[PDB]
């Protein structure tokens, strides 16, 4: 006698092998298409007419160099639907126009929403706190700023990161040469977050494993544990005294330690996301003007910053001709900045 | 507490595999047992808090429980009739598959 | 622990019926993938150039899409063999 | 004065509804066919 | 003890002091607006509206006052450059003073609504506990929003009773505050049609009033009330934070891409006008038409407005600045003094060369001169050892048409290189780098700064939606989870997750 | 004592939604290894 | 190359050096056969 | 033309074989839940 | 019918060999045909 | 749909010669496979330019200029012809200062072209070719110098001149084959 919502809710939230839930209605369709779009694009779809490159296994690329490349810059920020004014219903021409990138980017962005809603959905059902969903906001902020916000501030989707291994590497090296992204204080906070989180993961895992209580007679200490055991498996007091005498400071609160393990990585990605938002507008921390004034006036003042500035000039000049074919940059070799010999 | 008899490991053919999947070792429970490295045991088994909780993590959540398997899976229902048809179908499809691969290639 | 009502994978992957059924289904999907490429259908469906189709007598350089609302017409001319 | 781009936008909205209707229809059918209690 | 990040949660269930706390932010925000306007008026130079506009002086709130109709100052000057005619109360100084006076009044009201928190108004008549009927309050405060939205578009923007809004010509040459008429057809949804603004705020105002009436009369569904936790005020915070970051993304997009609500005469050009050659195409078109009238190239270029040429300078591009290159665009490349005229580069044989303009993506860009068909003909070589295109061996000369250097021609390679470097930046202007000691590095306009600020706020406020949104739904487990939960969390114990009545 | 399980379930669709296309793609990529320029 | 007398046996030599890495896998499959006892 | 046909024709022996081995127990599942 | 079960370790071994064979073919194709620089 | 099948189990590469025959107006040559056409026009009369995909230093250019004579000898001796066309190797006109610190170069000079081979071959048809091999070095030391291969001939009052240049670093690494192969394929 239950209504549609109740009868459907019963089926969606059934405790099966792979939980579906209400958010699965949004996650699984979009996530499958984003996965399928990437695998299809890296296997058969070319980037010959968008970037002048081969980016599929069928064209001869391998896992490292295959990618689902962005549309041509002339497309601007066109959403590039299968039915849009570009590639009007023609599937094969849609693939040749780079429309598969916006397909993966859009259905992929809604999959991230669906997965984060899934974390809320399951946590409410299991009756626990929603801190895993809050932790997942950081990867979403990275995806939203890097794959959506940054190209939207630039000329078009062409400058978004293409979905591939080497394509991401080109995107990375583009940011050094054109944005000096290493010098940005927001990637610096992002690096500290990621490196700090990797440190915490390793240091906490090792500390627990080396302060374990003897709860068995076997050398294999993995078996001497029960998920329902009330006693702690490792000595926090020994762990605390160890790091107090080795490092000078140690965690004394188990709850604080695990929250810190969550705060460092999330805060890092969020800070890094702010910096990429700034690069979307070319609002970059490219240079220190005081040193540039000093260097120009004094031809003997050199720092590692000025050396990097010259490296960026080399990256921009030797990469623009092929990385930006829409600009039609024909640079004669004499005009390219080149050092002695080499 | 946990009952090891209702964990689905009761039909393991090998006793050692049955004990390993149960997280139990009668050999290590004795106080005169000696490690391969020469260390003598302290009287605990694989897990000291067992009995208090009923079992270790191995017995708490096994990943290989043949008791819960379907009995229909122990035998192929079609029997020799199906296998002969399966064997014949394999040969026919293998020949077609090879011919299709050869025909649709620049070979020769 | 416990189980969610599905048949254990170990049971299915050890049963004779599964291998009798998947000794044809999995091989057939592989051969279909092989024929999808060998018959040239992969090139035609997704438009990737054949190894002898990247350049033409008219165009000896990389293509460039320089139009948005006429991109469908333009990419046809660039892809013309 | 409906341009062909406008027609496809309307067609996409209708197609989106059909996809949603197909999803809801399948879920409601299975939910009713496979009901608890 | 209460953590430092939960201190302002004491007014969570105190409607009297929640108003007082919200009156204090309101007092500060209006206090900032008044303070910011007075500062800007103390630094703004209105002498040169064409070559020293507002957007080149780092003015942030001045364009927003000008956008709605404030154009005159008590000092006697007008933003257009004409002389003031009885400015009245609503000047730049008057509006600044009004936001300041309002700040003091809201400060006083905040003290009152804080001391007298225990009002019978905030008491539930059924339980006598402090409560707010949020579904009804929303209807009240939405009806006011619809009413105020309608009046702004029907009287203020429309011009029936009000000044109108700033409307500019497509190329930002001639822009004034005009009364715009609503455009009710499809062109009302053109972002660059100012008539859509009046039509929107009228129609959305009408629907806002009617929605306010509905949300004032019809009680929320029971199922929706529990699902959205409408009895919890933190639900309103989650949805408001969601709505405000939606609006921040939209308002950043229309600022970066341009619209009728962000005129380039007030906020500066957009980066896409330089990329797409929006101003350069117009300048060449006007020169070409004058050449069609049999006018000399020297006199055809002299006809080009200096304001139009100034837009064709890459230093006015909002995508050429830096995150920490603080200050006004005048502080970066100097104060524009005058146009030097169009520089046409000629080969020794007489063929005309064009300097490849610098794309926005490049901090530095090689200077290369192209002919009509796009072939490289000359450039400044980096390797001056076996060069084949150096302007010395091509004999490139530069002649200026219009502007200050009209008629003057340079042939020595040093000056030709100097102006070739200037030519890739667009039009060539003379800048004064002595008054403010400009460094020489470009800066972003208020268009760039507004976009960056409200994009960063929009991204940070998404986390606010998630956090405050997860707080209201998961309020019962904020201090921790229940002790005994294992039976419910078991895999396969129940057919439906959580539901204990669906035991397998 | 006796366990009878359903053959086709949500898990079945998930396994085949990913396995079927993968085996096809693996066959296609294997065919590409023998293509000569 | 090998001496001419050993030429027919060249293909066997071409696969010999990979045998030692097979012993690592042989130990793994040996442990799998005994159910990793 | 018929390139997609040929490939799709591989399904006819495949589906027939799977049905030859799963139809029975599939009906058992259908009846149990219906 | 025919009673019996395929041993799990045998399934892993054959599947493991097939995966290794598939990877080897991919590495073989890295040196021949398309993408080999030859 | 083209309908052509993939070259699975082909066994033969379409073109493994490393060169792609090119036919122009009154001339022909074998362009290296890896080189891409270039829109750059370094000199007057350029009708063809291909640069290497890897390094832009390795390029070939074919010039057709209206000399008006009928034989290459009518343009002078092989030594005289090369001196009259020294603009092909570039110029130092941009650098006009004086210097004494360029090791291995004459005073106030930063570049130097060293002529290694000056031969005067004749075509199988009979057309005489003035072939030249010159290594140009610079104070920058770029590529360790550049090898310039020049073959010129006068046909129909036109001077057909091919210039294949290759950086020294690429020359002794294997690019010599492509350069010499293209330089010895130029026929007018
Ligand atoms: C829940 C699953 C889901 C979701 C969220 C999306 C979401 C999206 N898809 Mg996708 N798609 C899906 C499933 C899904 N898809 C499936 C199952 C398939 C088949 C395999 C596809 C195949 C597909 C293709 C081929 C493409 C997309 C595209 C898109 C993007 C834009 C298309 C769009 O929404 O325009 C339309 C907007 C709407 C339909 C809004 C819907 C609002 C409701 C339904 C209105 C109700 C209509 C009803 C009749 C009332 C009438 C109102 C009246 C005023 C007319 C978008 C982000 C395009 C893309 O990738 O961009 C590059 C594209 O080309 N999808
Ligand atoms: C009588 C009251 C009053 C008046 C006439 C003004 C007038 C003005 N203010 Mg001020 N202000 C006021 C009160 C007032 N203010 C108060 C109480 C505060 C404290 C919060 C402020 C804080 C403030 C600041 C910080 C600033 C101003 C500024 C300005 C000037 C430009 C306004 C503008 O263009 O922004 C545009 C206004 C908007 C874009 C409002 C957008 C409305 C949003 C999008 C609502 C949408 C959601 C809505 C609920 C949808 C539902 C309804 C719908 C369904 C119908 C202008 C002269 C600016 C200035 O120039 O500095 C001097 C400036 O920066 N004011
Ligand atoms: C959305 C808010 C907003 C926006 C868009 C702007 C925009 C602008 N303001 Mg401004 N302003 C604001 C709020 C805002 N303001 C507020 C709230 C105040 C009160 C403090 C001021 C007070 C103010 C003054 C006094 C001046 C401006 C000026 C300007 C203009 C120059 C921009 C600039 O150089 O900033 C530069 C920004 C930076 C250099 C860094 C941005 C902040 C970073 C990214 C955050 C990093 C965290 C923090 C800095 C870490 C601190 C470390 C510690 C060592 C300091 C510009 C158009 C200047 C102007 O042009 O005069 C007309 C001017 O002098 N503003
Ligand atoms: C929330 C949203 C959930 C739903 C999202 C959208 C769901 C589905 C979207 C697809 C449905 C079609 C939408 C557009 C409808 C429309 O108006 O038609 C738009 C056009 C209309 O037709 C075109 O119109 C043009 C403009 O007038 C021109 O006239 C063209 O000549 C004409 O073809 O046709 C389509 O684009 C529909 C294409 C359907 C493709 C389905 C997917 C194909 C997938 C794989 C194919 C593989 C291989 C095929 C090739 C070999
Ligand atoms: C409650 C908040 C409402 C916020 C929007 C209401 C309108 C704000 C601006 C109104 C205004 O400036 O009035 C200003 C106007 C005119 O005010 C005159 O404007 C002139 C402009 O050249 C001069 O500057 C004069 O100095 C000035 O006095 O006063 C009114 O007549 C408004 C009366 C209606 C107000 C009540 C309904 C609202
Ligand atoms: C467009 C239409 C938009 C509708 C937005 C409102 C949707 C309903 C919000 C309240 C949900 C609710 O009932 O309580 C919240 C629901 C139901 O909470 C209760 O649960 C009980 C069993 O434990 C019973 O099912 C009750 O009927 C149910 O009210 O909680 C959940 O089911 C957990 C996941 C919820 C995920 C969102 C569900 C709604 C999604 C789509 C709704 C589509 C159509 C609805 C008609
Ligand atoms: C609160 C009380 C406690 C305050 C503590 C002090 C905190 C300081 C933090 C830094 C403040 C100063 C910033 C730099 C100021 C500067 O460079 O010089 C000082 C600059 C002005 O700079 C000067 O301006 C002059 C013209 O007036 C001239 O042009 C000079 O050449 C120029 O140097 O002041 C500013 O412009 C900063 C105003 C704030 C702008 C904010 C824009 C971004 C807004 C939001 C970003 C949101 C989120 C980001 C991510 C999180
Ligand atoms: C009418 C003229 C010819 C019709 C032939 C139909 C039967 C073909 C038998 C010969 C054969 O080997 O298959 C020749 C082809 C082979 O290709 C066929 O493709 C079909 C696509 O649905 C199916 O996949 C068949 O199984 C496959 O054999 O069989 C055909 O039917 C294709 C005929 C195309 C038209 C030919 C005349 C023009
Ligand atoms: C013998 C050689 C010593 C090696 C050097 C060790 C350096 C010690 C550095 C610790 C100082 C930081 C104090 C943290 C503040 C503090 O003392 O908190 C003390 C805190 C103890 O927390 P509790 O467990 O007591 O928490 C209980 C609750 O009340 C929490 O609020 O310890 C930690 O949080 C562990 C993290 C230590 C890791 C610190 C991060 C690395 C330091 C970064 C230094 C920056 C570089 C500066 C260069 C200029
Ligand atoms: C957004 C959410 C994404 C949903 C997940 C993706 C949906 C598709 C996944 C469905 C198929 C998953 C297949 C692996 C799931 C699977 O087949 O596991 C099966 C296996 C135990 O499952 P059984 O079928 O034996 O269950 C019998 C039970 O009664 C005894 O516990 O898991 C393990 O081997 C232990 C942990 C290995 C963890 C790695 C898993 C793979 C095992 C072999 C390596
Ligand atoms: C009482 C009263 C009075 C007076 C009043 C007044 C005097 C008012 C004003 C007040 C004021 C005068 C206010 C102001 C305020 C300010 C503000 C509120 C600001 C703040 C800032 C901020 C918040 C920022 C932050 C940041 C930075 C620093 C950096 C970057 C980033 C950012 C931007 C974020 C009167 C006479 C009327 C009478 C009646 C009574
Ligand atoms: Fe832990």
């Amino acid at each position: 006698k239950r209504g549609w919502f109740d009868v459907v809710d019963d089926w969606l939230r059934r405790d099966r092998f792979v939980f579906v839930g209400w958010s699965g209605l949004l996650l699984f369709p979009t996530a499958y298409l984003a996965l399928g779009g990437w695998f299809t694009g890296t296997t058969f779809v070319t980037s010959w007419y968008t970037h002048g490159l081969a980016s599929s296994y069928l064209e001869g690329c391998n896992f490292l160099t295959a990618a689902v490349s962005t549309p041509a810059n002339s497309m601007g920020h066109s959403l590039l639907f299968l039915w849009g004014p570009e590639a009007q219903g023609d599937f094969t021409r849609w693939c040749q126009l780079g429309g598969l990138w916006t397909f993966v980017a859009l259905h992929g962005s809604f999959s991230l929403i669906g997965f984060m809603l899934r974390q809320f959905e399951i946590a409410r059902s299991v009756k626990i706190r929603p801190y895993n969903a809050i932790a997942f906001s950081a990867p979403i902020s990275v995806f939203v700023s890097v794959f959506l916000i940054y190209p939207l501030g630039q000329s078009g989707w062409f400058f978004a990161p293409s979905f591939g291994v080497a394509a991401i590497f080109r995107f990375i090296l583009f940011f050094q040469g054109f944005h000096n992204w290493t010098l940005n204080p927001f990637h610096m906070m992002g690096v500290a977050g990621v490196l700090g989180a990797a440190l915490l993961c390793a240091i906490h895992g090792a500390t627990v494993e080396n302060t374990l209580f003897e709860d068995g007679d076997g050398a294999n200490t993995f078996r001497a544990f029960n998920p329902t055991q009330a006693e702690e498996t490792y000595s926090m007091v020994t762990a605390n005294r160890f790091w107090s005498q080795i490092f000078g400071v140690a965690f004394s609160n188990k709850r604080w330690l695990h929250f810190f393990m969550l705060f460092v990585p999330v805060t890092g990605l969020w800070m890094s996301a702010i910096g990429v938002v700034g690069l979307a507008l070319n609002l970059r921390a490219y240079d220190f003007v005081s040193q540039e004034i000093r260097a120009a006036e004094d031809p003997e003042f050199e720092t590692f910053y000025t050396k990097n500035i010259l490296l960026n000039e080399g990256i921009r000049a030797w990469m623009a001709a092929q990385d930006q074919p829409h600009e039609k940059l024909v640079f004669p070799e004499e005009v390219l900045p080149r050092g002695n010999a080499l | 507490k946990i009952d090891i008899s209702k964990q689905g490991l009761n039909s393991i053919q090998n006793e050692t595999v049955k004990l390993n999947l149960m997280g139990k070792s009668k050999t290590m429970e004795s106080k005169d047992w000696v490690d391969p490295q020469g260390r003598k045991g302290k009287g605990y088994g694989v897990y000291r808090f067992a009995n208090k909780y009923g079992a270790n993590v191995d017995g708490y959540s096994p990943i290989y429980t043949p008791d819960t398997w379907s009995e229909s899976g122990d035998s192929y229902k079609l029997g020799t009739k199906g296998l002969i048809a399966w064997a014949g179908l394999i040969v026919v499809l293998l020949g077609v598959g090879i011919n299709l691969v050869i025909s649709t290639s620049a070979l020769g | 622990s416990g189980a969610t009502g599905e048949r254990p994978f170990s049971d299915i992957l050890t049963s004779i019926r599964y291998w009798v059924i998947h000794s044809i289904t999995i091989p057939s999907l592989f051969i279909a993938g092989w024929l999808f490429v060998s018959t040239g259908l992969a090139y035609d469906v997704f438009g990737s150039p054949r190894p002898n189709e990247y350049f033409t007598e008219d165009r000896q350089e990389t293509p460039l899409i320089t139009d948005r609302f006429n991109a469908l017409e333009q990419v046809k001319k660039l892809s013309e063999v | 004065a409906a341009t062909p781009s406008l027609n496809n936008l309307i067609g996409s909205v209708v197609a989106g509804g059909l996809v949603l209707a197909a999803i809801a229809g399948a879920i409601t059918a299975v939910s009713n066919f496979d009901s608890i209690r | 003890g209460l953590p430092w990040y939960r201190v302002h949660t004491v007014v969570l269930n105190d409607p009297g002091r929640l108003i007082a706390v919200h009156l204090m932010h309101t007092s500060l925000v209006s206090g900032w607006a008044g303070s910011m306007a007075f500062y800007e008026l103390a630094v703004f130079d209105p002498s040169d509206p064409v070559l020293n506009p507002m957007w080149r002086q780092g003015m942030f709130v001045l364009p927003f006052m000008t956008r709605l109709g404030i154009t005159q100052s008590w000092g006697g000057w007008t933003i257009s450059g004409e002389t003031a005619s009885n400015p009245g109360i609503w000047s730049y100084e008057g509006v600044a003073a009004a936001h300041i006076i309002l700040s003091g009044l809201l400060f006083a009201a905040s003290i009152w609504h804080w001391v007298y928190w225990d009002l019978e108004l905030f008491r539930d008549p059924r339980t006598s506990n402090p409560a707010l009927d949020l579904p009804k309050i929303f209807g009240i405060h939405l009806f006011l929003s619809g009413l105020l939205c309608f009046g702004f578009g029907a009287f203020h923007v429309t011009g029936l009773f009000g000044p109108g809004i700033w409307v500019s010509d497509p190329y930002g040459i001639t822009g004034t505050v005009q009364a715009v008429a609503p455009s009710w057809d499809a062109t009302g949804f053109d972002p660059y049609n100012p008539g859509g603004i009046s039509a929107h705020h009228i129609a959305a105002g009408i629907l806002g009033v009617l929605a306010g009436l509905f949300h004032l009369c019809v009680r929320p569904p029971q199922r929706l009330y529990n699902g959205l936790r409408m009895g919890n005020i933190e639900t309103v915070l989650s949805s408001s934070i969601a709505a405000v970051f939606w609006a921040a993304f939209v308002v950043s997009g229309t600022m970066w891409y341009g619209s009728a609500a962000t005129p380039i005469e007030l906020f500066g050009p957009t980066r896409y006008q330089w990329d797409l050659g929006f101003f350069q195409q117009e300048i060449e078109r006007r020169v070409q038409t004058s050449l069609a009238e049999g006018k000399s190239a020297s006199q055809a270029w002299a006809e080009i407005p200096e304001k139009l040429a100034f837009y064709d300078y890459i230093g006015n591009n909002p995508a050429k600045g830096g995150l920490f290159r603080a200050g006004a665009m005048n502080s970066g490349d100097g104060i524009a003094v005058g146009w030097l005229g169009h520089a046409v580069f000629k080969d020794k044989q007489g063929n005309e060369l064009f300097v490849r303009r610098m794309p926005t993506f490049f901090e530095t860009f090689p200077v290369v001169l192209l002919d009509k068909d796009g072939v490289v003909r000359a450039d400044v070589p980096f390797r001056r050892s076996e060069s084949k295109y150096s302007i010395e061996q091509v004999g490139v000369s530069v002649t200026f048409y219009g502007g200050e250097l009209d008629g003057v021609t340079f042939s020595d390679p040093a000056t030709v290189k100097k102006y070739a470097r200037r030519a890739q930046l667009g039009e060539i202007f003379e800048f004064d780098r002595a008054t403010l000691q400009s460094d020489g590095v470009f800066r972003t306009s208020p268009r760039g700064w507004f976009t960056f600020a409200h994009l960063c706020f929009a991204l940070l406020f998404f986390f606010g939606h998630i956090w405050h949104g997860a707080r209201t739904i998961f309020r019962d487990v904020f201090a921790g989870i229940d002790a005994d939960l294992d039976e419910q969390v078991e895999f396969g114990a129940f057919l439906k997750l959580g539901d204990t009545s669906t035991r397998r | 004592k006796s366990y009878t399980y359903p053959i086709f379930t949500v898990r079945w669709l998930a396994v085949h939604a990913l396995a079927v296309p993968t085996v096809f793609f693996l066959g296609a990529i294997t065919a590409m290894q023998f293509i000569q320029r | 190359k090998l001496p001419e007398a050993y030429a027919p046996f060249d293909p066997i030599v071409d696969v010999l050096p990979v045998i030692p890495v097979l012993f690592l896998l042989l130990a793994l499959v040996w442990q799998a056969s005994v159910s990793f006892r | 033309d018929n390139r997609f046909g040929t490939i799709a024709l591989l399904a006819v022996p495949v589906i027939g074989w799977v049905l030859f081995n799963i139809l029975g127990p599939l009906q058992n599942q259908l009846n149990a839940m219906s | 019918g025919t009673t019996g079960r395929i041993p799990l370790w045998l399934v892993g071994t054959v599947a493991g060999v097939a995966v290794i064979a598939l990877v080897g073919i991919f590495f073989y194709g890295s040196y021949v045909g398309l993408g080999s620089s030859l | 749909a083209y309908g052509d099948a993939a070259r699975v189990f082909a066994g033969n590469i379409t073109n493994k010669s490393g060169f792609i025959p090119y036919a122009g107006e009154g001339f022909a040559l074998l362009i290296p496979s890896k080189w891409n056409p270039s829109k750059e026009q370094d000199f007057p009369g350029v009708v063809l330019r291909y640069e290497d995909n890897g390094d832009a230093v390795n390029n070939l250019v074919v010039l057709v200029q209206k000399v008006g004579k009928n034989n290459i000898d009518e343009l002078g001796s092989p030594d005289k012809f090369l001196q009259d066309n020294a603009y092909l190797f570039g110029e130092s006109a941009a650098f006009t200062g004086e210097t004494l610190s360029e090791g291995g170069f004459l005073p106030n000079k930063v570049a130097a072209a060293s002529v290694l081979d000056v031969q005067e071959a004749t075509d199988k048809k009979g057309k005489k070719y003035y072939k030249y091999e010159v290594l140009t070095r610079s104070a920058d030391g770029d590529e360790g110098g550049r090898h310039q291969l020049i073959a010129a001939t006068v046909s129909n009052g036109n001077l057909y001149l091919i210039k294949v240049q290759c950086g020294d670093k690429r020359w002794f690494k294997g690019a010599k084959r492509e350069a010499i192969g293209a330089w010895d394929s130029f026929t007018v």
